[PDB]
C-alpha cells in the first residue's frame, strides 16, 4: 500500500483529494448571505419511504449566533460539531463574549489535517458555517477537509453543487432581502434534487442578529414552497 | 517511481521525491513577491479566489511587530509554521527581552522542516514562505522552501509564473535597493514586479495584498481600499 | 448522618435510619433518606463523612444495576455484601479513603431467608441478627441482646425497633429528628410512612 | 519475497539478513589472527591505508575495551565502533555492579546475546561485524573468544578471520598437530608476536612493512597496542633468523 | 524552610468617571524596613486602552502583568486584530488567577 | 501500539473497510423492527442448520440495554457484544449523572458514535454490525425505533429491517405499513412483524424470535407456542 | 530484489543501498574542503551564486560547535544543520559533566555514532551529507571527515562534493611538497586556490568564497571566520594562480 | 517504513469475512476431534489425542482436557500453546469473581469473557488470532449442566451435544441421530466413544489415544465432582462398552 | 525511530499453516541430533558436539545446560536462540517460583514457563519464533523423574524416550526396540551412547560427545555441609573421562 500523508506528483495529498470525491456523492446543501441574514438549506434525501424524515439532522446549531449545514459522510461531522460547540462555549467562558464566526471556522479547520500515522483519515464531510458577529456582520464559510475555508456570498456543496453554484452566480446581488434569499434556496434545491421538492424532503434555516439561529418548521417551509410556485407561474 | 512512497526513501540518484512533490505544490500556488531597501522591506501578494461569490484567500501573516511572511502552497501548513514563528519570536521577548533576529527565524524554520523529511510516518510541509523583517542589523528578506533550505535575498518571488517578477527584480536590483526613507516608492517597485507575472488578469482592489516593515514602521498589512492607491 | 440500625427477624430485614442532616450549629434538613435500593430485594443504609456517603452509595447502586442488566439476574445479598466489602477494603489504602459505614439488608430468594450484613469503612464485614453503626450500638445492643428472639414476626421486629428509638431519643445528646424505617422481605422493599 | 529483507525464517529455515551480514564482514578486505602464549594473548591484523591524504594513526580496527580486554573487529568501521562503544559501556557497568573486572568470555557472551536479539527482533538490523575478544583472564588465563552476526560465540586455542581466513586457519592447525599442545610455548610476549606475524606471512604469502600491520597484546592486568616502531623492532628480529 | 512569598508594599487606587478612568499607584518598593527603589513603576499600559496594576508580591505582580500583556497579543493574532474590551479582559484575568488557585499569585489586581 | 490506518479513502471516494463491514451485516441473520400506536416489536431470524442447540443458555438475539430500551442486530455476533456492553455501561452512567434514564435517541446516538470512532481510529477495523434500537423515553408513551450502521449514521424508522434478504422484507413493509394508521394494538403489530419474516424465513417453528416492548419498562419475550399461533393463523388466511 | 527500497536492509553483497544512495546526494552538492596545518585546521567551501539577488556574505554555510570546533558539509544543507545541532548538544553535555571542552576525537565519535544509528532502522533515512570538521584541543590539531554510513577517519587533508577529485589531487601535492608542515596563514591561501581550482567542475554559475580557521597561534585555539583584508588577500592569491 | 511487511490481520475481505479467523478455523479442522455431550445428571468430555507414539508418557500427560475450576472444564482443539495462554487467563478470571462475590463464577460469564478476549484480537492490535476452539463443560446453580463452544472469531453458542476439530460434520450427524433429552451420563459416555470410534482417522480406537472426563452430581448429596479419567480407567470403559 | 513493528510476523495462510513455525521446525531438522532416555532411577540427555573449527575449544561451548539443581536441558537447531532461552529459563525459575515458594519448580511447570516464552515469540509484534526444539530432563519430589520436549510453537509433550534433529527418525526407531519400563540408569546411558553413534559420523569419544544425567543426589557437589535436608543437585554432567570408560564396554 502507501502512506496516509503521502503527496502525489502534482503536489496534492492523496487522502484529501479522495475525501473530496466522497463529498461529491453527498446530498446538496446551499447557503446564501444577505444584509438581513444568512439562509441555510439542505436536501434530506431519505433512502426509503419508511424512514421518518424529521430524524434526518443535516442542519445544526453551534451557538445562538452560529449555525451549520453539512454534506458527505455525515457521521464524520458529529465530532466536528462537538468541537465547534465546545470552542464557542469555551471562548464565552474565557472572554465573556460571542466568538467571531471566522475564529470558530478556523478552530474547526485545525482538526482537518490532524490525521496520519491523531485520527487515521481525513473527514469525509464538508461544512457550511453561517453566523453573525458585531465586527464583520453576516457571514458564510465553506469548511473543507483540506483545512481550507473560504468566505462566500453564496455557496452550494454536494452532488448538485456545480450546477447550483452556476445558478447562484447569476441570481445573487448585494441587495437581496431575507425573503428573496429563502425562495432562492428553495428554487435552486428543487432544480438539482432528484425527487420532487416538498416540506418533508427539504429543510430551511436562517441566522439573524435579532432572533439568532432558527431551523424552520415543516409548516413554515411549506408556505414558502407554495409562495415560490405561484411566483414562477406569474410571468 | 518505486522510491516516492514516503519521505524516508532515497532514489538511486540521491533524490527525495516526496520533498520534490511538496515543492510542486508551491509552483501551483498564487504568485507572491518580496523585496527590500536598506530602510524598509516589502511583501506583495496576488490573492486567489474560488469563484466570483467567494472571498480571496489571504496570503500574508503577521508574526511579530517587526516580522511577518507571505505564503504560497498549502495554506494550513503556513498556519502551522507561522504559529511556530509567533511562539519563537514570543519566547525571545519574554525570556531575553530580545527581538528575534530574522536570520535566527530562518534557521528555526529550516530545522523544523528538516525533521519531517528524515522520519517515517510524517510528511514534508507543502508550502513556501517569504519572510520580511527589521531587526538590529536593518531590513531583511528570506525565502523558505519545505526542503529545509532558507535563503537571504535582496528580492525574490515564489508561486506560479514567479520567474517573470524574479527576472524584473534582477534587472531593477540597483534601483530599488537605494529606495531609502520612501515607503510608497518601494511598494510601487514591488507592485510593478508582481505585474510581470500576470496573465489575462490585472490587479484589482480586492485582489492585491501588500505588507511593509521598516525603521519607523511596524509590520502592517494593506487590503481593500487601502491598496487602491497603487493600481 | 449518625444513626443507622438493622434487625433481621424470621421473614424480613428491617432498617432504621435517622432523618437529620446537621452542618455546624444548624439542622439543614429533617427528612433525609439515608438509603439506596441496590436491587429489588437488597437495600443499603449508610452513615459517615459528608459527600462521601451518597457518592459511595450511588456508585455501588450503579454497579449492581449494571450487573443486573448484563446478566438479567439479581445478585444474592451475600454476593452484594462481598462486592461492597472489597470496594471499601480497596478504599482504605487509597490516597483519600471513603469514610462510609453501611448496613446491607437483603432477602435471598434462592434460600428464602432474610440477611443483614454490617460493614464499616475499613471493610470489616459481619453477618448479624441485629446491627448498628457509630454510637447507636452502645445503647441499643443491650436492649436487643435481651429482647431479641430469632423467630420474631415483622410486627414484633417493629415494636422491638420502637423500643430502641425511644432509648436513643432519651439518652442521646443530639436531636436526630426521628427515623425512616424500611422493610425487606420476599415481596421486595417498602417504607413504613407512620413511625 | 520480503522474508529476505527482515530477520524472519525462509521456507528452508534460514535467516538471509544474517547470512548477508556475514558477507559485509569481508567488505574491508582485512585479515586478522589471534594466538595464545603461556603468559599472554596476541592479536594481529592487516593495516591498509590506500589514500595518501589519510592520517594513518587514526586508521585502526583494534579497540581497548577495558584495561584487561582488547577487541579486534572484522567489518565496516561504523558498525565496528558501534560494537566497541557498547562493549566499553557493558564492561564498565559490570565492574560497578558486581565489584570485579568483566571476564573476556562473559563480555563475549553478552555481546553475542545482543547480536542474537537483532536476529529475532525485526526493527533492529544485525551488525555486519565479527568481534574477537582477547585477554589474560585471572581465572581461565590466556583467552580468545569470538562473536558473529548470528549470535554465535566460542572459545579458541587460536583463530583467524577475514577473506583469506581458511589458509591461516589450516596453517595454525598444522602447527598444533606438530607441537601437540594448546598454545605457543614461549616465555616473552615479544616472541609470541613474532610467531603470529611469521605464520601470517607463510599463510598469506606476503611480506609486511611496519605500516602494513597492526598488533594488540594482552598480559596480566593490561591490554595494549604496539606502535609502528614496536612492530618494526619485531620485524627486524624475524628477518635476522 | 523556604518561603516563596514576600511583601513589596506600596498601594494603588482606581477611580472611574463618565468618559474617563484613572489608575494611580505610588512608586516606592520595599522589603521589611528597607527601601529597594524610590521609582519602580507598577501601573502599566497593556494596550487596547487597558491599564493594569497587580500590587503585593512584586514577582507575582510582574508575572501576571507579563502574562496578561501576552494574552492581549495572542487575542489579536487569533481573532483578527479585534479590540479586547475591558469586560473581556477582566474575565480573562480571572482565569489567569484561578489557574493558580492552589499556589496563588499573592497580589491585589486592579484594571 | 498498533497504529495502522485500516479505514482509508479510495480514489473513487469510498472507504472500503466500512463498505465491507456492511457486507458482513448482509450475511447476518435477518432482523426486523415495527412500531405500532402504543408499542414496538422486534423480530429476529434464527438459522435452522443448527439442531442439537440448547436454547435456554444460547445468547438471545434481542438484548436489554436498560429496563426500557432493547437492542437487536445483524452481522458479527462477537462484535455486537462489545457494542451492547458499552451501551449498558453508558445507560447506568447516564442515570448516575443526569438522574434520569437515557432517551432512545440518546442511546442510539452514543452507539452510533462508537461505531463512527472505529472508522477513523488507527489500528482498528469497523464493527461488522447494524443495530435496531427500540423503546420508550422516560414518562413518555410515544414509540421509538432507530437504526445504526458501521459508518456511524443513524436515523428513526416507522418500520425497518436489516440482515440477509432484508431488501425483500423491506419491500413487504413498504406496501403493508400505513403511516396514517400504524398497527393499533399489540396483536396487530406482532402479526405484521411475523408476516414480514415469513416472506424470508422458511418454517415458523424455532426460527422466529419475537420481543414486545410497551411503555414504562414493560418488555417480554414470546415463547414458541405463542409465536406458532401467529404462524398457524396467517397460513390459513393465505389459502384464499 | 527490492533490497534498495528500505534502509538497514543488507543486500546479498552485504551492502546497504540506501546509504550508497545518500552518497549520491553528497556527490551532487557543492565542493567543501579541510586542510590540517602546523598548529590547527582550515576550512573552505564553494557557494554558488544562483542570482544577483543573493545578498553577498549573508548566507553563511560554515558552522561553529562549542568555541573550538568548525564544521562544513556538502549535500543536503538541512541534514548538515541537524547534525551540527546534535554536535552542539553532545559538546554541551560533555563540558557540563567533565568541565573541559570536548576533544576532537571524542567529538568525532559522537557524530559518528549518531550518523551510524541512522543506518540501523527502516523508520529513519540516512544523512545526505559528508561532513568535514575539526579543531584544536589539548593534544593539538585534528581534522576529520564523516560520511553517511557513519564512517570517519583522521585526515591530513579532506575534500567532498562535486569537485572532490580535483581538490583531492591538489591536496595530495601539498602533502608531498610539505612533509615538515604547512603554516596556518599559508593553508588559508592554499584553501582559496583549491576551491577556485575545484570550481572548474561547477563553472556555469560563478561563486562566492568562504573560509574559516582554528590555530593555536593565529586564533588562540578558537574558531574564527576569515574576513576583510585576510580574505581579499587569499582571493587575490587564488586569482593569480588560475591565470 | 514497516508498512511493507504488515499482513493486516484484522481486516475484512470484499465478501465481509475475516481472513485470519477463517484460516484459523481451517487449522482447527485438522486437530484431534473433541466431543461434549450433556445429560440430565451430568456431562461427558471425550477427546482424541493427535497421532500418538509408543514412547509417549501417557499417564503424566495433558493435551486436550483442562480444569478451569472445581465446577468447569474445557476440551481443546487447535494449538495447545495458544490454548494454555487462554486457560490461565480463564483460571485467573474465575478466581477474581470468587474473590469479589464469594460465589463460584457462573459458566456463561467465564465463557463470555474468554470469548471477548478472542474477539479483541480480530478487531484491533494487528496480531494473529488464537488458533483454538474450546468446548466448555460446567455446572452452576442457575442453569445446572451446560455445554458451550467458542472459536477464534470470539463467537460462542450453547449445546446439548457438540464436536470440534476434525470430522465435525460426520460427528455432528451421528450425535444428532442417537441423542435424546432424557439421556443418562452412562449412556452419554457410550455415545461419545462410539462417535469417536466411527469418525477417527486411525485404524482402531485404543486407550492410549484418548482423554476422557465426566462432570457428575455423583458425589454425596447436592455437590459436583470432576473426574479426569486415568489410563487404566479409559481401558476399562472401552472394554465395558465393547469397543475393544 | 522506535519499534514500528507492532504487528504479528507469524500469520495463518489460507491452508491453515503457520508458516514461520513450520520454517522454524525445518531449521530444527537441519540441527545436530540430540536425545533423551528416561530410566526407573534417572534420566539421561545427550548430544554431539559439532565443532566449528579444530582451533575452537569445544569445552567452552556447552550444549547441555543446568537450569535448576534438579533440571537440565539440551537442544537441536539454532545455538544462539538456545543460549538466550537458557538465560530466560534460569531467571523465570527464580522470579515466578523460587522467590515465591522458597523452592525450585517441578519439571512440568518450568517447562510450561519456557513454552509460554516460545509461544509469545509466535504471536507478539515484530518477532520471529525461536528456531529450536528443547529436551528438558528433571526430577522433583512429587512427580519423580520426567522428560519433556518443547517445540517452536510452544507445544510440549512428555516422553519415555525420544530424539530430535538431524537423524531423529532413525534414532526414535532404535529407541523403541531397546526401551522397557525396567531400565536402570546405567542401562539407559549405554543405550544413549549406542543410539548416538548411528547419527555421528566423525570421531566418537568423550571430547566430541556431551552427556548429562538426572539421578541420585550428589552431596559432594553441594559445596557445604550442616543442613541435613539439603542433599545436593541431582543434575550431573559426565566428564570426558567418564564417557570413554563406558565406550570400552560398548
Ligand atoms: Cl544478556
Amino acid at each position: 500500500d502507501r502512506g496516509v500523508s503521502t503527496f502525489s506528483p502534482e503536489g496534492r495529498l492523496f487522502q484529501v483529494e479522495y475525501s473530496l470525491e466522497a463529498i461529491k456523492l453527498g446530498s446538496t446543501a446551499i447557503g446564501i448571505a444577505t444584509k438581513e441574514g444568512v439562509v441555510l438549506g439542505v436536501e434530506k434525501r431519505a433512502t426509503s419511504p419508511l424512514l421518518e424524515s424529521d430524524s434526518i439532522e443535516k442542519i445544526v446549531e453551534i451557538d445562538r449566533h452560529i449555525g451549520c449545514a453539512m454534506s458527505g459522510l455525515t457521521a464524520d461531522a458529529r465530532s466536528m460539531i462537538e468541537h465547534a460547540r465546545t470552542a464557542a462555549v469555551t471562548h464565552n467562558l474565557y472572554y465573556d463574549e460571542d466568538i467571531n464566526v471566522e475564529s470558530l471556522t478556523q478552530s474547526v479547520c485545525d482538526l482537518a489535517l490532524r490525521f496520519g500515522e491523531l485520527m487515521s483519515r481525513p473527514f469525509g464531510v464538508a461544512l457550511l458555517i453561517a453566523g453573525h458577529d458585531a465586527d464583520d456582520g453576516y457571514q458564510l464559510f465553506h469548511a473543507e477537509p483540506s483545512g481550507t475555508f473560504y468566505r462566500y456570498n453564496a455557496k452550494a456543496i454536494g452532488s448538485g453543487s456545480e450546477g447550483a453554484q452556476a445558478e447562484l452566480l447569476n441570481e445573487w446581488h448585494s441587495s437581496l432581502t431575507l425573503k428573496e434569499a429563502e425562495l432562492l434556496v428553495l428554487k435552486i434545491l428543487k432544480q438539482v434534487m432528484e425527487e420532487k421538492l416538498d416540506e418533508n424532503n427539504a429543510q430551511l434555516s436562517c441566522i439573524t442578529k435579532q432572533d439568532g439561529f432558527k431551523i424552520y418548521d415543516n409548516e413554515k417551509t411549506a408556505e414558502l414552497i407554495k409562495e415560490l410556485k405561484e411566483k414562477e407561474a406569474a410571468e | 517511481n518505486n522510491y516516492d512512497g514516503d519521505t524516508v526513501t532515497f532514489s538511486p540518484t540521491g533524490r527525495l521525491f516526496q520533498v520534490e512533490y511538496a515543492l510542486e505544490a508551491i509552483k501551483q500556488g498564487s504568485v507572491t513577491v518580496g523585496l527590500r531597501s536598506n530602510t524598509h522591506a516589502v511583501l506583495v501578494a496576488l490573492k486567489r479566489n474560488a469563484d466570483e461569490l467567494s472571498s480571496y484567500q489571504k496570503k500574508i501573516i503577521k508574526c511579530d511587530e517587526h516580522m511577518g511572511l507571505s505564503l504560497a502552497g498549502l495554506a494550513p501548513d503556513a498556519r502551522v509554521l507561522s504559529n511556530y514563528l509567533r511562539q519563537q519570536c514570543n519566547y525571545s521577548s519574554l525570556v531575553f527581552n530580545r527581538k528575534l533576529a530574522v536570520e535566527r527565524a530562518g534557521h528555526l524554520l529550516c530545522d523544523k522542516a528538516q525533521k519531517n523529511t528524515q522520519s517515517y510516518g510524517g510528511r514534508p510541509y507543502g508550502v513556501g514562505l517569504l519572510i520580511i523583517g527589521y531587526d538590529k542589523s536593518g531590513a531583511h528578506l528570506l525565502e523558505f522552501q519545505p526542503s529545509g533550505n532558507v535563503t537571504e535575498l535582496y528580492g525574490t518571488a515564489i508561486g506560479a509564473r514567479s520567474q517573470g517578477a524574479k527576472t524584473y527584480l534582477e534587472r531593477t536590483l540597483d534601483t530599488f535597493i537605494k529606495i531609502d526613507g520612501n515607503p510608497d516608492e518601494l511598494i510601487k517597485a514591488g507592485v510593478e514586479a508582481i505585474s510581470q507575472s500576470l496573465r489575462d488578469e490585472s490587479l484589482t482592489v480586492d485582489n492585491l495584498s501588500i505588507a511593509i516593515v521598516g525603521k519607523d514602521t511596524p509590520f502592517t498589512i494593506y487590503d481593500g481600499e487601502a491598496v487602491a492607491k497603487y493600481i | 448522618m449518625d444513626i443507622i440500625l438493622g434487625i433481621r427477624v424470621q421473614d424480613s430485614v428491617i432498617l432504621a435510619s435517622s432523618k437529620a442532616v446537621t452542618r455546624g450549629i444548624s439542622v439543614l434538613k429533617d427528612s433525609d433518606d439515608k438509603t439506596r435500593q441496590l436491587s429489588p430485594h437488597t437495600l443499603m443504609s449508610f452513615a459517615g463523612e459528608a459527600g462521601d456517603t451518597v457518592q459511595f452509595a450511588e456508585y455501588i447502586q450503579a454497579n449492581i444495576q449494571l450487573y443486573s442488566i448484563r446478566e438479567d439476574y439479581e445478585l444474592s445479598p451475600q454476593a452484594v455484601s462481598s462486592f461492597v466489602r472489597q470496594e471499601l477494603a480497596k478504599s482504605i489504602r487509597s490516597r483519600r479513603p471513603y469514610q462510609v459505614n453501611v448496613l446491607i439488608g437483603g432477602y435471598d430468594k434462592k434460600k428464602n431467608k432474610p440477611e443483614l450484613y454490617q460493614i464499616d469503612y475499613l471493610g470489616t464485614k459481619v453477618e448479624l441478627p441485629y446491627g448498628a453503626h457509630g454510637y447507636s450500638g452502645f445503647y441499643t445492643f443491650s436492649l436487643l441482646d435481651h429482647h431479641y428472639r430469632p423467630d420474631m414476626t415483622t410486627e414484633e421486629g417493629l415494636d422491638l425497633l420502637k423500643l430502641c428509638v425511644q432509648e436513643l431519643e432519651k439518652r442521646m445528646p443530639m436531636d436526630f429528628k426521628g427515623v425512616i424505617v424500611k422493610i425487606v422481605d420476599k415481596d421486595g422493599i417498602r417504607q413504613v410512612d407512620d413511625f | 519475497g520480503y522474508d529476505r529483507h527482515i530477520t524472519i525464517f525462509s521456507p528452508e529455515g534460514r535467516l538471509y539478513q544474517v547470512e548477508y551480514a556475514f558477507k559485509a564482514t569481508n567488505q574491508t578486505n582485512i585479515n586478522s589472527l589471534a594466538v595464545r602464549g603461556k603468559d599472554c594473548t596476541v592479536v594481529i591484523s592487516q593495516k591498509k591505508v590506500p589514500d595518501k591524504l589519510l592520517d594513518p594513526t587514526t586508521v585502526s580496527y583494534i579497540f581497548c575495551i577495558s584495561r584487561t580486554i582488547g577487541m579486534v573487529v572484522n567489518g565496516p568501521i561504523p558498525d565496528a565502533r558501534n560494537a566497541a562503544l557498547r562493549a566499553k559501556a557493558e564492561a564498565a557497568e559490570f565492574r560497578y555492579k558486581y565489584g570485579y573486572d568483566m571476564p573476556c568470555d562473559v563480555l563475549a557472551k553478552r555481546m553475542a546475546n545482543l547480536s542474537q536479539i537483532y536476529t529475532q527482533r525485526a526493527y533492529m538490523r544485525p551488525l555486519g561485524v565479527i568481534l574477537t575478544f582477547v585477554s589474560v583472564d585471572e581465572e581461565l588465563g590466556p583467552s580468545i573468544y569470538k562473536t558473529d552476526p548470528a549470535g554465535y560465540y566460542v572459545g579458541y586455542k587460536a583463530t583467524a578471520t577475514g577473506p583469506k581466513q581458511q589458509e591461516i586457519t589450516t596453517n595454525l592447525e598444522n602447527h598444533f598437530k606438530k607441537s601437540k599442545i594448546d598454545h605457543i610455548n614461549e616465555e616473552s610476549w615479544e616472541k609470541v608476536v613474532e610467531f603470529a606475524i611469521t605464520h601470517m606471512i607463510d599463510a598469506l604469502g606476503t611480506e609486511f612493512s611496519k605500516n602494513d600491520l597492526e598488533v594488540g597484546v594482552a598480559t596480566k592486568d593490561k591490554f595494549f597496542t604496539l606502535s609502528a616502531e614496536n612492530i618494526e623492532e619485531r620485524l627486524v628480529a624475524i628477518a635476522e633468523q | 524552610q523556604f518561603n516563596p512569598y514576600g511583601d513589596n508594599g506600596g498601594t494603588i487606587l482606581g477611580i472611574a468617571g463618565e468618559d474617563f478612568a484613572v489608575l494611580a499607584g505610588d512608586t516606592r518598593n520595599i522589603t521589611d524596613y528597607s527601601i529597594n527603589s524610590r521609582y519602580e513603576p507598577k501601573v502599566f499600559d497593556c494596550g487596547d486602552n487597558i491599564v493594569m496594576s497587580a500590587n503585593g508580591f512584586a514577582a507575582d505582580g510582574d508575572a501576571l502583568v507579563k502574562r496578561f500583556k501576552n494574552s492581549v497579543k495572542w487575542y489579536h493574532f487569533d481573532h483578527n486584530d479585534k479590540k479586547l474590551s475591558i469586560n473581556s479582559a477582566a474575565r480573562n484575568i480571572q482565569h489567569l488567577l484561578y489557574g493558580k488557585r492552589f499556589f496563588p499569585y499573592y497580589v491585589h489586581t486592579i484594571i | 501500539g498498533y497504529d495502522r490506518a485500516l479505514s482509508i479513502f479510495s480514489p473513487d471516494g469510498h472507504i472500503f473497510q466500512v463498505e465491507y463491514a456492511l457486507e458482513a451485516v448482509k450475511r447476518g441473520t435477518c432482523a426486523v423492527g415495527v412500531k405500532g400506536k402504543n408499542c414496538v416489536v422486534l423480530g429476529c431470524e434464527r438459522r435452522s442448520t443448527l439442531k442439537l442447540q440448547d436454547t435456554r443458555i444460547t445468547p438471545s438475539k434481542v438484548s436489554k440495554i436498560d429496563s426500557h430500551v432493547v437492542l437487536s442486530f445483524s452481522g458479527l455476533n462477537a462484535d455486537s457484544r462489545i457494542l451492547i456492553e458499552k451501551a449498558r455501561v453508558e445507560a447506568q452512567s447516564h442515570r448516575l449523572t443526569l438522574e434520569d434514564p437515557v432517551t432512545v435517541e440518546y442511546l442510539t446516538r452514543y452507539v452510533a458514535g462508537v461505531q463512527q470512532r472505529y472508522t477513523q481510529s488507527g489500528g482498528v477495523r469497523p464493527f461488522g454490525v447494524s443495530t435496531l434500537i427500540a423503546g420508550f423515553d422516560p414518562r413518555d408513551d410515544e414509540p421509538k425505533l432507530y437504526q445504526t450502521e458501521p459508518s456511524g449514521i443513524y436515523s428513526s424508522w416507522s418500520a425497518q429491517t436489516i440482515g440477509r434478504n432484508s431488501k425483500t422484507v423491506r419491500e413487504f413493509l413498504e406496501k403493508n405499513y400505513d403511516r396514517k394508521e400504524p398497527p393499533a394494538t399489540v396483536e396487530e403489530c406482532v402479526k405484521l412483524t411475523v408476516r414480514s419474516l415469513l416472506e424470508v424465513v422458511q418454517t415458523g417453528a424455532k426460527n422466529i424470535e419475537i420481543t414486545v416492548v410497551k411503555p414504562d419498562s414493560d418488555i417480554v419475550a414470546l415463547s414458541s407456542e405463542e409465536i406458532n399461533q401467529y404462524v398457524t393463523q396467517i397460513e390459513q388466511e393465505k389459502q384464499e | 530484489t527490492g533490497y534498495d527500497l528500505s534502509n538497514s536492509v543488507f543486500s546479498p553483497d552485504g551492502r546497504n543501498f540506501q546509504v550508497e544512495y545518500a552518497v549520491k546526494a553528497v556527490e551532487n552538492g557543492t565542493t567543501s574542503i579541510g586542510i590540517k596545518c602546523n598548529d590547527g585546521v582550515v576550512f573552505a567551501v564553494e557557494k554558488l551564486i544562483t542570482s544577483k539577488l543573493l545578498v553577498p556574505q549573508k548566507n553563511v554555510k560554515i558552522q561553529v560547535v562549542d568555541r573550538h570546533i568548525g564544521c562544513v558539509y556538502s549535500g543536503l544543507i538541512p541534514d548538515g544543520r541537524h547534525l551540527v545541532n546534535r554536535g552542539r548538544e553532545e559538546a554541551a553535555s560533555f563540558k557540563k559533566l567533565y568541565k573541559t571542552p570536548i576533544p576532537i576525537p571524542a567529538f568525532a565519535d559522537r557524530l559518528g555514532q549518531y550518523v551510524q544509528a541512522h543506518t540501523l532502522y527502516n523508520s529513519v533515512r540516512p544523512f545526505g551529507v559528508s561532513t568535514i570538521f575539526g579543531g584544536v584541543d589539548k593534544n593539538g590539531a585534528h581534522l576529520y571527515m564523516l560520511e553517511p554510513s557513519g564512517s570517519y577517519w583522521g585526515y591530513k587533508g579532506a575534500a567532498t562534493g562535486k569537485g572532490r577529485q580535483s581538490a583531492k589531487a591538489e591536496l595530495e601535492k601539498l602533502v608531498d611538497h610539505h612533509p615538515e608542515g604547512l603554516s596556518a596563514r599559508e593553508a588559508v591561501k592554499q584553501a582559496a586556490k583549491i576551491i577556485y581550482l575545484a570550481h572548474e567542475d561547477n563553472k556555469e554559475k560563478d561563486f562566492e568564497l568562504e573560509i574559516s580557521w582554528c590555530s593555536l597561534s593565529e586564533t588562540n585555539g578558537l574558531h574564527k571566520f576569515v574576513k576583510g583584508d585576510l580574505l581579499q588577500e587569499a582571493i587575490d592569491f587564488a586569482q593569480k594562480e588560475i591565470n | 517504513g514497516s508498512r511493507r511487511y504488515d499482513s493486516r490481520t484484522t481486516i475484512f475481505s470484499p465478501e465481509g469475512r475475516l481472513y485470519q479467523v477463517e484460516y484459523a478455523l481451517e487449522s482447527i479442522s485438522h486437530a484431534g476431534t473433541a466431543i461434549g455431550i450433556m445429560a440430565s445428571d451430568g456431562i461427558v468430555l471425550a477427546a482424541e489425542r493427535k497421532v500418538t507414539s509408543t514412547l509417549l508418557e501417557q499417564d503424566t500427560s495433558t493435551e486436550k482436557l483442562y480444569k478451569l475450576n472445581d465446577k468447569i472444564a474445557v476440551a481443546v482443539a487447535g494449538l495447545t500453546a495458544d490454548a494454555e495462554i487462554l486457560i490461565n487467563t480463564a483460571r485467573i478470571h474465575a478466581q477474581n469473581y470468587l474473590k469479589t462475590y464469594n460465589e463460584d463464577i457462573p459458566v456463561e460469564i467465564l465463557v463470555r469473557r474468554l470469548s471477548d478476549i478472542k474477539q479483541g484480537y480480530t478487531q484491533h492490535g494487528g496480531l494473529r488470532p488464537f488458533g483454538v476452539s474450546f468446548i466448555y463443560a460446567g455446572y452452576d446453580d442457575r442453569y445446572g449442566y451446560q455445554l458451550y463452544t467458542s472459536n477464534p472469531s470470539g463467537n460462542y453458542t450453547g449445546w446439548k451435544a457438540i464436536s470440534v476439530g476434525a470430522n465435525t460434520s460426520a460427528a455432528q450427524t451421528l450425535l444428532q441421530m442417537d441423542y435424546k433429552d432424557d439421556m443418562k451420563v452412562d449412556d452419554a459416555i457410550e455415545l461419545a466413544l462410539k462417535t469417536l470410534s466411527k469418525t477417527t482417522d486411525s485404524s482402531a480406537l485404543t486407550y492410549d489415544r484418548l482423554e476422557f472426563a465426566t462432570i457428575r452430581k455423583g458425589a454425596n448429596d447436592g455437590e459436583v465432582y470432576q473426574k479426569i479419567f486415568k489410563p487404566q480407567e479409559i481401558k476399562d470403559i472401552l472394554v465395558k462398552t465393547g469397543i475393544t | 525511530m522506535t519499534d514500528r513493528y507492532s504487528f504479528s510476523l507469524t500469520t495463518f495462510s489460507p491452508s491453515g499453516k503457520l508458516g514461520q513455525i513450520d520454517y522454524a521446525l525445518t531449521a530444527v531438522k537441519q540441527g545436530v541430533t540430540s536425545l533423551g532416555i528416561k530410566a526407573t532411577n534417572g534420566v539421561v540427555i545427550a548430544t554431539e558436539k559439532k565443532s566449528s573449527s579444530p582451533l575452537a575449544m569445544s569445552e567452552t561451548l556447552s550444549k547441555v545446560s543446568l537450569l535448576t539443581p534438579d533440571i537440565g536441558a539440551v537442544y537441536s537447531g539454532m545455538g544462539p536462540d538456545y543460549r538466550v532461552l537458557v538465560d530466560k529459563s534460569r531467571k523465570v525459575a527464580h522470579t515466578s517460583y523460587k522467590r515465591i515458594y522458597g523452592e525450585y519448580p517441578p519439571t512440568k511447570l518450568l517447562v510450561s514457563e519456557v513454552a509460554k516464552i516460545m509461544q509469545e515469540a509466535t504471536q507478539s509484534g515484530g518477532v520471529r519464533p525461536f528456531g529450536v526444539s528443547l529436551l528438558i530432563a528433571g526430577h522433583d519430589e512429587f512427580n519423580g523423574f520426567s522428560l519433556y520436549q518443547v517445540d517452536p510453537s510452544g507445544s510440549y509433550f512428555p516422553w519415555k524416550a525420544t530424539a530430535i534433529g538431524k537423524g531423529s527418525v532413525a534414532a526414535k526407531t532404535f529407541l523403541e526396540k531397546r526401551w522397557n519400563d525396567e531400565l536402570e540408569l546405567e542401562d539407559a546411558i549405554h543405550i544413549a551412547l549406542l543410539t548416538l553413534k548411528e547419527s555421528v559420523e566423525g570421531e566418537f569419544n568423550g571430547d566430541t560427545i556431551e552427556l548429562a544425567i538426572i539421578g541420585d543426589e550428589n552431596p559432594d557437589l553441594l559445596g557445604y555441609t550442616g543442613i541435613p535436608t539439603d542433599k545436593g543437585p541431582r543434575f550431573r554432567k559426565l566428564t570426558s573421562q567418564e564417557i570413554n570408560d563406558r565406550l570400552e564396554a560398548l
